[PDB]
């Protein structure tokens, strides 16, 4: 049960620095190395470097040997075989080609010929580096449409428009609605704005028996928007 | 400091002896005053003491018959002793005590004690207890008769003591007042003789002054050959 | 590496196999106690160090009824059943420790003890007996 | 992929179990020449070269409050008292009638008693006298008194050739077992120790029986440690390891002496003869500056378990004197001191500091040690004055209960159970057995 | 990245597919160990093969590895629908770092194609109050990753304000995408109907909305 | 109550206290001469007030067992007195008793010849029907003196009142004897003689009625 959680997605100014964290659980944090691997749109995946939470021995990539520093915190013993550790990677002199998704990963084995190999990967940390200010989105409700006339299915959602920081999460009924939810990727405008749409497929008969609310959370702007989709359908294929 | 005692000299039994102590050279409210007596054939007996807070403590051998007080107005000390007997005939001194606290351990545990001691004393007043009565002394001059001696004989008195002076402070070198004798009559008698040069006779005056405080017999006798 | 008694208890199982002899001698003699403690509470230590001999001899006999005798590491002829652990080599000896491994065998250890003896050497010695006459 | 079972004898595997440990009499004490010490009666030599082995990557669970080494040590001390007090002179005939009278102080308590004892022969009888402190019952209330132990149990005098000086004792692990030791300095007491050593014998532990104030213990080397058995449950012991040692110097200055009175064929009873010199009770001095600093440090450390709650402490509850006193031993005499002025602080600054801080201390002679198989021991008197210096290194505290979540929390001294005294030194050790036989799949086969 | 892989390989459902991984004499094989990673874009990758041919814990024996003196190969036996994603290889030693390759996209053919579900949404009144108009055309559940969106304002093509997203792989082995048409209120009122036309490789789905409705 | 102690002249005298202290003590030494105020010699075991000579020392209180002893180095003829040891300690409470006196007798003193002076009765005494012959002896050491009376060389046995010898300022003894006679007995015998014998020195003075 080696689940490993990374830090949150951030937006930093070029020339500054940022420190990404990696908190572990389910195993002995001192038994396996911690690897850092980045992925940018330009050069694809690239291995940044690994560090040993036990001995402190590290191996950095020569490209990142200048502007990257890896550190680890001492593990907090929970049981005889599990602990809670943390690994930090601080990168400085941020540029444009460094915007992307960064991962920390657990090593494979404790001894052999491929010990440091990244085996368990975290959920990733999105890092954007630009001069544009953090702009919050404007959530709009979507009118229901007909998906199946003979079956009676409505499709209704929410539109998240105009925001600079990439990551934005959408839930339904505070997470109490997971069936039929489909969130589409964002879009790259000519102005540098991102916008996406989420849609849930509900029955056409559940208009007075269930309330559908979309919760849009945007952490880089620290904004929460709760929108109520109006059940008043407008498609001609659904009113019948 | 100076301490001078005073008393009646004679007290009848079943009465109350009383003595006074005049102090000089200091104050009376900042010191502690004790009384000491001495009976014939007995050592110094401790009577009691009085404090600066004007609180008194007496010897349990006196059977609570003693009582001490103070007098800051006249700067004097008092002592009274009720129900006197023949055994209370004594010379009474008043003395000054000085606090000394002998500590041999933790003061909080009470590992200390007080040890009474009195640096200053007085000459002491003599007081006799008898059912008899005082008698004036008969003073006779002894004419000189080649060794040059000039004496006065106090032939019969009671009780002791008797002060014999010679021209106040004009005769002190040759003065010799022999101790009194107890005759079988209960009457004391003494002789005070001086050595005067032979050439001084016929031209100089020599009187002996006799003071008997119990029974006022202040008598000055002029001696001539 | 040597490390010492119980040194490789956190090390991998393979690395701990190098020091089987170190943790073996510490199971028997703890240096002679010179003249004996006698007195009242001497029977306490006497029974506690007779039980040690009993346990050691029971282990040696469990070895002897198997093929493993006079040797620490010893291979046998019982195939590893998959329903035990269900893990690969190197997934074990390079990832696990001996404590963590013992944690995953106690459920099925009493049956492996049976297969290693009633079916292995009781058949093996029978074969060697029946094949040493012709 | 195609493996076979393989046997490995001697794998580093252990299992929690209970056993009876050994003991070491240090260097046998050849310089003392005396052979009347509880430990030197039956323990192995010291083995001058210890063997401590770090166990890398190991995190073992410990629980000082469920440690069996403590129970073993307590049972050993209990069964050792009786074995030490068995071939010694008993004072059963001394249960006679005593005349008794207070100390002279011709105008502190210690009675001057006289009794009709048996002489060297049993047909004749003589009368003796002795000073019996204060441990006497009024019988029926110069007033007739009675020895206190002639009510319940019996009395036996401690052998004068045996000394009550604590010798360093350390327990050794038997064959097939090992002692795991927590090397974490600032440790809970219960939980997973992040790095563990293994040993055969522990460190030289001195069996110092005491209450409230732990003496001659082991100082925690990084700040002070407050170890609980249950921080919510008020009826549990709270052990405190200090950082620095607090000097404590106790004295009985009263120049006494001993009388050897003959009672029976060949056994002589030692009693407290007449006092020679000034008389004064026992007393202990504890430097006020050091104790005030220790109090403020323990207070700041106690504010961790309670964020927004003020903490105060008062003296012991009262009643039973054995629980509410800093009882200990001092060259033979069992000093029972009062510790009210130690925990009556905050409102304490009289005389611009007490400089030395002196605590009154009585002495007893007839003790019942936790009712260990009944009986009672008469401590023989020591001729002369007595002085003993020691180091306070630990404390035993207890928290009050009730609707106390409002303002403050009270921490009064305690004790009673002598097992917590051993817990303050066996909190880091645990005894485990080795399971050397392991089986693992490998790539090999026989024949 | 000097470690060159295969550009894009196709496979048949139920059969096998082999990916190549080779590079210069400095960064390949013989002395170096090759590993393989299934890397779903936007999600965490998965270890499948390490040390040339040894699989990872939990990996089905369908995956196989091989290494020659000049190139390594990853063999995927019994192709599954969920096996249609990107695959990378790594060349490493015992104390070095991971050297990732170019990348290989594997397409699994022979599956039942899906009918693209297209839904068009006009802007709401809250957006009309902001003097903005955005038509949202959401496409979901189609198998071939090739769609072309055309926006027609009253049967007339629109070139400005069109922003089409790249197709992403749905969690149900399908694909989805979206297209946003940005229009001003003056252009929103001065037309009768708008049409989003998604031209599929074997069909065409058109959705028409009207500002008056 | 008096404890006699004879000490030779010039050497050192050691007067031991009468009561042994039971604990830490606080001893005082008082010097009381017959007819004079008692002097405080040593208080607080060894502290000496202003005026007391350095020849007097008291054993200070140290450890325990030391006996309170007053040491007089080089005694003189003027040191013969009563010595009181006021004993205080921690195990006797309030001590009212000054303790028994220790009268010091300095021996090895040069003797002196007894000076005798005889006085016949006075005229005012003869006219008062009384008669007393006064024999005054003074300045002699030691005090052993035997007074006798003779009348025309005939020993007078009755009517003799002789004081006990007592030294005065010069530390030499002085005694007085009185012969009580009637006026008709005084003129009766022609020569009355007081004959004193001190250390064998027999000196006699005679008077005659004139
Ligand atoms: C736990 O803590 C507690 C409390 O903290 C400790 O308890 C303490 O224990 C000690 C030890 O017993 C006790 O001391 C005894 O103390 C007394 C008194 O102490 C003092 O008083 C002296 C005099 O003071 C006063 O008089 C003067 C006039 O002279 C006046 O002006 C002043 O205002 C005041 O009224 C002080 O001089 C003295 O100061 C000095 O000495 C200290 C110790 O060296 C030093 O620390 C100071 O800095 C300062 O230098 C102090 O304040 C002591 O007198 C006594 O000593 C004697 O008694 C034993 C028998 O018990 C005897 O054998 C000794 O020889 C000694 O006796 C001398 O003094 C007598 C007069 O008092 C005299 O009669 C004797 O003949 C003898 O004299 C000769 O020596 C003196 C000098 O002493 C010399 O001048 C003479 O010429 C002659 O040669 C003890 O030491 C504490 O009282 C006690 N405290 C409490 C609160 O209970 C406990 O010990 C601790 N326990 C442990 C285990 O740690
Ligand atoms: C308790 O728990 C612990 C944690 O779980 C546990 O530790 C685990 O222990 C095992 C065994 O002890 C460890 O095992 C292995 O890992 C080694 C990793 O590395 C060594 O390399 C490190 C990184 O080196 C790079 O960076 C350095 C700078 O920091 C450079 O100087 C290096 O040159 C190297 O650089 C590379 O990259 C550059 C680009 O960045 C490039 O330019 C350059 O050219 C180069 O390619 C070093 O930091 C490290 O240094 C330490 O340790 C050694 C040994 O103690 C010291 O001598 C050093 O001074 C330094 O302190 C190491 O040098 C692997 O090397 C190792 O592999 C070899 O051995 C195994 C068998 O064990 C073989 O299967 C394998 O094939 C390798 O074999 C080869 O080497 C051996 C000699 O080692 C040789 O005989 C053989 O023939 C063959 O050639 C093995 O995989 C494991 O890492 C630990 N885990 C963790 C998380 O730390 C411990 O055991 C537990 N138990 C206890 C304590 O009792
Ligand atoms: C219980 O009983 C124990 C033992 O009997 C007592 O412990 C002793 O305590 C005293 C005082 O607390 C200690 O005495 C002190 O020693 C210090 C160290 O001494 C030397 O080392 C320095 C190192 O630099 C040298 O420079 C120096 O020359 C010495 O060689 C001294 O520093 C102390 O001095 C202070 O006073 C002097 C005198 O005025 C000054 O000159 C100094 O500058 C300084 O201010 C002091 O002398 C003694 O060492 C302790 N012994 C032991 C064995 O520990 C307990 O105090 C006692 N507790 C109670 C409550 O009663
Ligand atoms: C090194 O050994 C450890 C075991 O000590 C390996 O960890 C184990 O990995 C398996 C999967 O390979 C886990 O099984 C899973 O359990 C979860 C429980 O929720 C279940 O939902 C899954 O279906 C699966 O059965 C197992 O829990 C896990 N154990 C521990 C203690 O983490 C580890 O993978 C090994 N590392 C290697 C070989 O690199
Ligand atoms: C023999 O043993 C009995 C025990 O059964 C003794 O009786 C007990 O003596 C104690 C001591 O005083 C009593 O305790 C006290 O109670 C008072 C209030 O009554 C309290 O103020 C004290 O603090 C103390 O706690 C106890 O009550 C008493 N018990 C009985 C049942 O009488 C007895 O004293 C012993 N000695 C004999 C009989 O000579
Ligand atoms: C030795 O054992 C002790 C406990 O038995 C270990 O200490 C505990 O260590 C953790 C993390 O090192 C401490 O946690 C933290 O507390 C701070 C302050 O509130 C907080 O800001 C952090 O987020 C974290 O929660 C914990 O407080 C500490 N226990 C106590 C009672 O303080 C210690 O780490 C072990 N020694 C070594 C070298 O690891
Ligand atoms: C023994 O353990 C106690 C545990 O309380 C230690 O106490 C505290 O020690 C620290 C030093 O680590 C003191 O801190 C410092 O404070 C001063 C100001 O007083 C500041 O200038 C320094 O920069 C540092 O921050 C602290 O004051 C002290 N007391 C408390 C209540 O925390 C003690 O130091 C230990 N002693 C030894 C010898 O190990
Ligand atoms: C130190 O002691 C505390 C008190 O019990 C421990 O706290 C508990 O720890 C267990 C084990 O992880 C948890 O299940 C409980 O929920 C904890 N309760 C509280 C109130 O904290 C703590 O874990 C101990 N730490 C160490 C390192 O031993
Ligand atoms: C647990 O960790 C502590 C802290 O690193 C170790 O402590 C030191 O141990 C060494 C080895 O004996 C000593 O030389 C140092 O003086 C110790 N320092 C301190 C501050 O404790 C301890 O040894 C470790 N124990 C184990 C079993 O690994
Ligand atoms: C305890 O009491 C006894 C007897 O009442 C005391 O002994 C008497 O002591 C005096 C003086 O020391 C002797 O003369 C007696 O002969 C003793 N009596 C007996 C019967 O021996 C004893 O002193 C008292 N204890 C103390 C410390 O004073
Ligand atoms: C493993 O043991 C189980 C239980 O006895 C048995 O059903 C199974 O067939 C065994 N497997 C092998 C491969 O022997
Ligand atoms: C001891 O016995 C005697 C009789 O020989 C008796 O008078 C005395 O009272 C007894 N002692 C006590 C303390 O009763
Ligand atoms: C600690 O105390 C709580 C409440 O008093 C209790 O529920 C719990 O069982 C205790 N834990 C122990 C004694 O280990
Ligand atoms: C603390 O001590 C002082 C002084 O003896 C006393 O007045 C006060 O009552 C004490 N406080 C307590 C709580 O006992």
């Amino acid at each position: 049960e080696g689940q490993l959680v990374q830090s949150g997605a951030e937006l930093k100014k070029p020339g500054a620095s940022v420190k990404i964290s990696c908190k572990t659980s389910g195993y002995r944090f001192n038994f396996y190395h911690i690897n850092w691997i980045r992925q940018t749109a330009g050069r694809g995946p690239e291995w940044m470097g690994w560090i040993s939470p036990y001995s402190g021995d590290k191996n950095l990539a020569p490209a990142f040997q200048d502007r990257v520093i890896m550190t680890t915190d001492t593990e907090v013993p929970v049981t005889s075989f599990t602990s809670t550790g943390a690994a930090y990677m601080e990168i400085r002199n941020l540029k444009f080609d460094d915007t992307g998704t960064y991962f920390c990963a657990k090593g494979l084995l404790r001894d052999g010929s491929s010990t440091w190999l990244p085996y368990l990967w975290g959920q990733g940390t999105l890092l954007t580096v630009s001069s544009a200010s953090t702009k919050g989105p404007s959530v709009f409700p979507l009118a229901p449409s007909s998906k199946s006339t003979s079956g009676g299915t409505a499709a209704l959602g929410c539109l998240v428009k105009d925001y600079f920081p990439e990551p934005v999460t959408v839930s339904w009924n505070s997470g109490a609605l997971t069936s039929g939810v489909h969130t589409f990727p964002a879009v790259l405008q000519s102005s540098g704005l991102y916008s996406l749409s989420s849609v849930v497929t509900v029955p056409s008969s559940s208009l007075g028996t269930q309330t559908y609310i979309c919760n849009v959370n945007h952490k880089p702007s620290n904004t929460k928007v709760d929108k109520r989709v109006e059940p008043k359908s407008c498609d001609k294929g659904l009113e019948v | 400091v100076q301490l001078q005692e005073s008393g009646p000299g004679l007290v009848r039994p079943s009465e109350t002896l009383s003595v006074t102590c005049i102090v000089s050279g200091g104050s009376i409210s900042n010191y502690y005053w004790t009384w000491i007596r001495q009976s014939p054939g007995k050592g110094l007996e401790w009577i009691g003491y009085i404090s600066d807070r004007e609180t008194t403590t007496y010897n349990p051998s006196l059977n609570s018959r003693a009582v001490i007080s103070r007098d800051t107005s006249k700067n004097q000390l008092s002592l009274q002793l009720r129900s006197v007997t023949t055994a209370d005939t004594a010379i009474y001194f008043c003395a000054t005590a000085r606090r000394g606290q002998r500590i041999y351990g933790v003061v909080s545990f009470g590992e200390f004690f007080y040890y009474y001691y009195m640096d200053v004393w007085g000459k002491g007043t003599a007081v006799t207890v008898s059912s008899a009565s005082t008698k004036g002394p008969s003073v006779f001059p002894l004419a000189p008769s080649g060794t040059a001696a000039l004496g006065c004989l106090v032939k019969d008195y009671f009780p002791e003591p008797v002060t014999v002076s010679w021209n106040s402070g004009a005769l002190t070198s040759g003065v010799h007042t022999f101790p009194a004798v107890l005759q079988s009559s209960g009457l004391y008698s003494l002789s005070s003789v001086v050595t005067v040069p032979s050439s001084s006779l016929g031209t100089q005056t020599y009187i002996c002054n006799v003071n008997h405080k119990p029974s006022n017999t202040k008598v000055d006798k002029k001696v001539e050959p | 590496v040597f490390l010492g008694f119980l040194g490789a208890a956190g090390s991998t199982m393979g690395a701990a196999s190098m020091t089987l002899t170190v943790q073996a001698r510490q199971l028997l003699s703890g240096n002679f106690d010179i003249p004996g403690p006698k007195t009242v509470w001497g029977i306490k230590q006497l029974q506690t160090r007779v039980l040690a001999i009993e346990r050691y001899l029971k282990d040696q006999q469990l070895l002897g009824i198997w093929g493993c005798s006079g040797k620490l590491i010893c291979c046998t002829a019982v195939p590893w059943n998959a329903s035990w652990s269900n893990k690969s080599y190197e997934e074990i000896w390079g990832n696990m420790t001996w404590m963590q491994w013992d944690r995953e065998i106690n459920n099925y250890t009493n049956t492996i003890y049976s297969l290693l003896e009633e079916s292995q050497n009781q058949q093996e010695k029978n074969e060697k007996d029946l094949l040493a006459l012709d | 992929g195609n493996l076979w079972v393989t046997v490995y004898y001697g794998v580093p595997v252990w299992k929690e179990a209970k056993t009876t440990l050994f003991c070491a009499s240090d260097a046998k004490a050849h310089k003392e020449e005396v052979h009347n010490i509880w430990a030197t009666h039956a323990c192995v030599p010291t083995d001058p070269n210890p063997q401590e082995i770090v166990l890398k990557n190991v995190t073992e669970n410990f629980n000082m409050w469920k440690n069996d080494m403590v129970d073993q040590m307590h049972e050993d001390i209990i069964s050792l008292w009786d074995q030490s007090l068995k071939p010694c002179v008993k004072l059963t005939p001394l249960c006679v009638t005593l005349n008794c009278s207070d100390v002279k102080i011709k105008g502190s308590d210690m009675k001057n008693c006289s009794f009709n004892t048996t002489t060297e022969i049993t047909d004749k009888k003589k009368k003796e006298y002795a000073l019996f402190y204060k441990l006497d019952v009024v019988a029926l209330d110069s007033s007739e008194y009675r020895l206190i132990n002639c009510n319940t149990s019996a009395v036996t005098q401690a052998c004068p050739k045996v000394s009550f000086d604590p010798i360093p004792i350390h327990y050794c692990a038997p064959a097939g077992y090992a002692i795991l030791k927590c090397n974490n300095k600032t440790f809970n007491g219960t939980g997973p120790c992040n790095n563990v050593s293994t040993v055969q014998c522990t460190h030289g532990i001195k069996p110092v029986v005491s209450t409230q104030l732990l003496l001659n213990g082991s100082l925690a080397e990084e700040e002070v440690v407050i170890r609980f058995e249950n921080l919510t449950n008020n009826a549990k012991i709270i052990i405190v390891h200090l950082n620095e040692s607090v000097e404590i110097n106790c004295t009985r200055p009263s120049n006494n002496t001993r009388k050897s009175v003959r009672i029976g064929p060949g056994q002589t009873f030692f009693a407290t003869g007449d006092i020679i010199g000034d008389i004064r009770q026992a007393h202990c001095n504890i430097s006020r500056k050091k104790w005030n600093t220790t109090l403020q440090r323990v207070k700041e450390k106690l504010k961790e378990k309670f964020p927004n709650k003020t903490i105060q402490f008062a003296p012991s509850s009262g009643g039973d004197l054995e629980i509410t006193t800093h009882s200990f031993n001092c060259r033979g005499e069992f000093f029972y001191c009062y510790t009210s002025d130690l925990f009556n602080s905050t409102y304490m600054s009289n005389n611009t500091g007490g400089a030395n801080i002196t605590l009154q201390c009585r002495i007893k002679q007839i003790i019942r040690m936790w009712q260990g198989v009944g009986q009672a021991m008469y401590a023989p008197p020591i001729a002369g004055n007595i002085t003993c210096k020691s180091n306070i290194t630990g404390l035993l505290l207890t928290r009050d209960g009730g609707k106390e979540k409002n303002d403050t929390e009270t921490f009064r001294p305690g004790g009673g159970d002598m097992r917590d005294n051993w817990r303050s030194e066996l909190y880091k050790y645990k005894v485990v057995e080795i399971k050397p036989l392991g089986i693992a799949p490998d790539k090999c086969k026989r024949r | 990245s000097v470690l060159t892989q295969s550009a894009s390989v196709s496979g048949s459902l139920g059969q096998s597919v082999t990916i190549s991984c080779t590079g210069p004499n400095s960064v390949c094989c013989s002395h170096k160990s090759i590993s393989w990673y299934q890397w779903p874009p936007g999600r965490a990758p998965t270890l499948i093969i390490y040390e040339d041919n040894e699989r990872a814990p939990g990996i089905s024996p369908r995956f196989s590895g091989y290494k020659s003196y000049w190139s390594a190969y990853l063999t995927i036996s019994d192709l599954r629908p969920e096996d249609e994603t990107t695959y990378y290889c790594c060349s490493y030693t015992h104390n070095s770092g991971c050297v990732f390759g170019t990348g290989t996209k594997v397409s699994v053919l022979g599956q039942s194609k899906a009918n693209p579900s297209v839904t068009l949404f006009p802007p709401s009144s809250e957006e009309l109050q902001a003097n903005k108009a955005t038509l949202v055309c959401l496409i979901s559940d189609f198998y071939p990753g090739a769609v072309t969106v055309a926006w027609k304002a009253d049967s007339s093509p629109v070139k400005a304000g069109v922003e089409t997203t790249t197709p992403s792989k749905q969690s149900n082995n399908k694909y989805a995408a979206s297209s946003y048409l940005s229009l001003t209120p003056e252009q929103w009122k001065s037309h009768r109907s708008y049409s989003c036309q998604v031209t599929h490789e074997g069909s065409t789905v058109e959705k028409t909305v009207a500002p008056t409705e | 109550y008096v404890s006699p102690l004879s000490v030779a002249l010039g050497e050192t005298a050691r007067i031991s206290c009468g009561r042994q202290a039971l604990g830490s003590r606080a001893v005082q030494w008082y010097q009381h001469k017959p007819g004079q105020a008692p002097i405080l010699l040593i208080y607080n075991n060894q502290d000496r007030p202003s005026g007391i000579p350095e020849r007097f020392s008291g054993t200070p209180d140290i450890n325990f067992g030391t006996t309170a002893t007053l040491t007089i180095s080089g005694v003189e003829v003027g040191d013969e007195a009563d010595y009181y040891c006021h004993m205080w300690d921690s195990r006797s409470g309030f001590s009212w008793s000054f303790g028994g006196a220790t009268r010091l007798t300095v021996l090895s003193q040069p003797k002196a010849a007894p000076s005798v002076t005889l006085f016949p009765p006075s005229s005012e005494e003869l006219q008062a029907n009384k008669a007393t012959l006064v024999c005054l002896i003074s300045d002699f050491y030691p005090g052993a003196v035997t007074v006798a009376w003779k009348a025309d060389s005939s020993p007078v046995k009755a009517g003799v009142e002789t004081t006990t010898p007592s030294k005065q300022s010069n530390n030499k003894y002085a005694a007085s004897s009185y012969l009580s006679l009637t006026p008709e007995q005084w003129k009766s015998h022609k020569s009355y003689s007081c004959q004193v014998t001190h250390e064998g020195s027999t000196v006699e003075k005679t008077v005659a009625p004139t």
